[PDB]
């Protein structure tokens, strides 16, 4: 007659690692590493993202004619831009503090567009000839839609003096620019006055830009260049513009809604008509696992990211036949 | 194992005991059979469950990468940014992997210790009334039946 003490055993094939020994087969284990995603870009808790497709953030904000899809985008959860969107600055040039503006976007969920300076408000200047073959639309020369490339009228460019007061509750993102002609002859043909500038002033901003008339290689058929600026006009503050030429004046600006909590995700995927609580640039994640090794740049309620290929915890004991 | 029981003085496991992690296998007149020890088994289950939860909860403040862009003349800060984010990802990946490795080892020794202590508890019970075969089994001198067997597991076993 006997009584023996013993331990469980099964047909488990699960394996775990330890410092002194690898691949120890155990009776029970627990995988804690999520390794799959759905390969799509979904809505984040019901809110759809802003998929810029072939337009860059600048193409969208300035109003590149090829970006009409985003003239009035609604509230978004996160933003997706491609690595190299073809539609950005149709007329060649530079966008000042572009990366800082993009970073600012990353902390907002909505840009409501409003008209701060009617295009019909320019009575002593040509506000219709400001176009270029570099920004085509419906087979003809056009231009960024949110700003105005002002031209001289009746062989004159009387000095401009415009002021705008932010009577809204939200911070206002204002964009404007200046044109750098290719030579003196061009300066005279477009603005008449040879020596010009664009001065802008708010309670905090002080600036005066001058055109740098030079000749350069052709980009999108143009050897001229546009230089764009931006500032945030606080509620109740006013912005003053003065210029005797080369001014690319604002028309539309954006009211900023800091519902705060966004991100500019780099991806070539399009919208996958799905909903998730955790999104990576490669696809969504839906799991209870504490960890995941999909991608490090995620948004929403997600598992912790690690580079591990395998992460299994032992729960049961060593499985001995 | 560290406590020498599992795959030790008790050479193998019992495929026939599906009632738990540790238990007994008796043999008398009436018959034989396996019976998992619910006390120690459950005590182990609670311990492992708390361990898994602790591990997870301790990995709730890990670093989180944030997307930023830099222009052509900001290569130094872009690299500083990249080295920093990779830096923390490598640290937490190390933390996750090492913690699992170390605890997995402790989990195996934990089970080993439980078996060893269950065995020793029984050994103390069957003071001089049983013979230690040294294989995890005890052979009684004078016959012992199902009521007697249940007595040991009952933890009530005692001449008193
Ligand atoms: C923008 O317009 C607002 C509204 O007219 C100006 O603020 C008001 O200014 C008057 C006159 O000084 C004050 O009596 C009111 O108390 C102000 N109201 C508010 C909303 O504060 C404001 O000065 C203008 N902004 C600038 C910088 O010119
Ligand atoms: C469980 O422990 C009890 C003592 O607490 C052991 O004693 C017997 O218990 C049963 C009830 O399960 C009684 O009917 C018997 O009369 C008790 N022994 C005698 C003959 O006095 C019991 O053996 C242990 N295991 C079981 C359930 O048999
Ligand atoms: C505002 C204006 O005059 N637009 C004209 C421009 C400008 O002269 C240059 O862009 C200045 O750099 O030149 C064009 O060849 C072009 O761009 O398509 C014709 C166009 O009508
Ligand atoms: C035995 O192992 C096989 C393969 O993993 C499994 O499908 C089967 O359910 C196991 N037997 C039991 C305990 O049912
Ligand atoms: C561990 O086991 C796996 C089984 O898939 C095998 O691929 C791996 O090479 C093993 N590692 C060791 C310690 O050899
Ligand atoms: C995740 O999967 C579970 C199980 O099917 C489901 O109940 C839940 O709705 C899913 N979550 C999402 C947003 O995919």
């Amino acid at each position: 007659d006997q009584i023996c003490i013993g331990y469980h055993a099964n047909n488990s094939t699960e394996q775990v690692d330890t410092i002194m020994e690898k691949n120890v087969t155990v009776t029970h284990a627990q995988d804690i590493l999520e390794k799959t995603h759905n390969g799509k870009l979904c809505d984040l808790n019901g809110v759809k993202p802003l998929i810029l497709r072939d337009c860059s953030v600048a193409g969208w904000l300035l109003g590149n004619p090829m970006c009409d899809e985003f003239l009035n985008v609604p509230e978004w959860s996160y933003i997706v831009e491609k690595d190299n969107p073809v539609n950005g600055l149709c007329y060649p040039e530079n966008f000042n503090d572009y990366e800082e503006l993009k970073h600012l976007l990353s902390s907002t969920n909505h840009f409501e567009k409003i008209r701060i300076i009617p295009r019909s408000s320019w009575s002593n200047h040509d506000a219709s000839s400001g176009v270029s073959s570099a920004c085509p639309y419906n087979g003809r020369s056009s231009f960024f839609r949110n700003v105005v490339w002002l031209i001289k009228k009746n062989n004159a460019y009387p000095t401009i003096k415009r002021s705008y007061n932010n009577t809204n509750q939200e911070d206002l993102l204002i964009l404007w620019g200046i044109h750098h002609p290719n030579d003196a002859a061009e300066q005279t043909k477009l603005y008449q006055n040879p020596t010009t500038y664009v001065s802008v002033g708010t309670s905090t901003l002080n600036q005066r830009s001058v055109p740098e008339i030079a000749t350069r290689p052709k980009v999108n058929g143009q050897s001229g260049r546009m230089e764009f600026f931006w500032t945030i006009l606080k509620p109740n503050d006013a912005i003053n513009f003065e210029s005797n030429g080369n001014f690319i004046a604002p028309e539309y600006a954006y009211k900023i809604v800091k519902k705060g909590g966004s991100a500019i995700m780099k991806s070539g995927l399009e919208y996958g008509n799905c909903n998730t609580k955790c999104q990576t640039p490669m696809g969504a994640i839906n799991s209870s696992m504490p960890f995941h090794n999909i991608h490090p740049l995620t948004i929403g309620e997600c598992p912790k990211y690690v580079k591990s290929g395998r992460l299994v915890l032992a729960t049961g004991l060593r499985n001995v036949p | 194992g560290l406590f020498g029981a599992i795959a030790g003085f008790i050479e193998g496991g019992w495929q026939g005991m599906v009632d738990g992690w540790y238990g007994y296998h008796h043999s008398n007149e009436q018959g034989s059979g396996y019976a998992a020890d619910k006390e120690s088994t459950q005590k182990a289950i609670d311990g492992t469950t708390n361990k898994v939860n602790s591990i997870i909860d301790k990995m709730n403040t890990q670093f989180e990468a944030v997307g930023k862009e830099f222009n052509n003349l900001e290569r130094r800060i872009e690299n500083l940014n990249k080295k920093m984010e990779d830096g923390f990802l490598d640290v937490w990946t190390y933390n996750a992997e090492l913690l699992v490795l170390m605890e997995n080892e402790r989990t195996l020794d934990f089970h080993d210790s439980n078996v060893k202590n269950l065995y020793d508890k029984v050994r103390l019970q069957l003071r001089d009334n049983a013979k230690e075969l040294g294989n995890g089994c005890f052979e009684f001198y004078h016959k012992c039946d199902n009521e007697c067997m249940e007595s040991v597991k009952n933890g009530t076993y005692d001449y008193p």
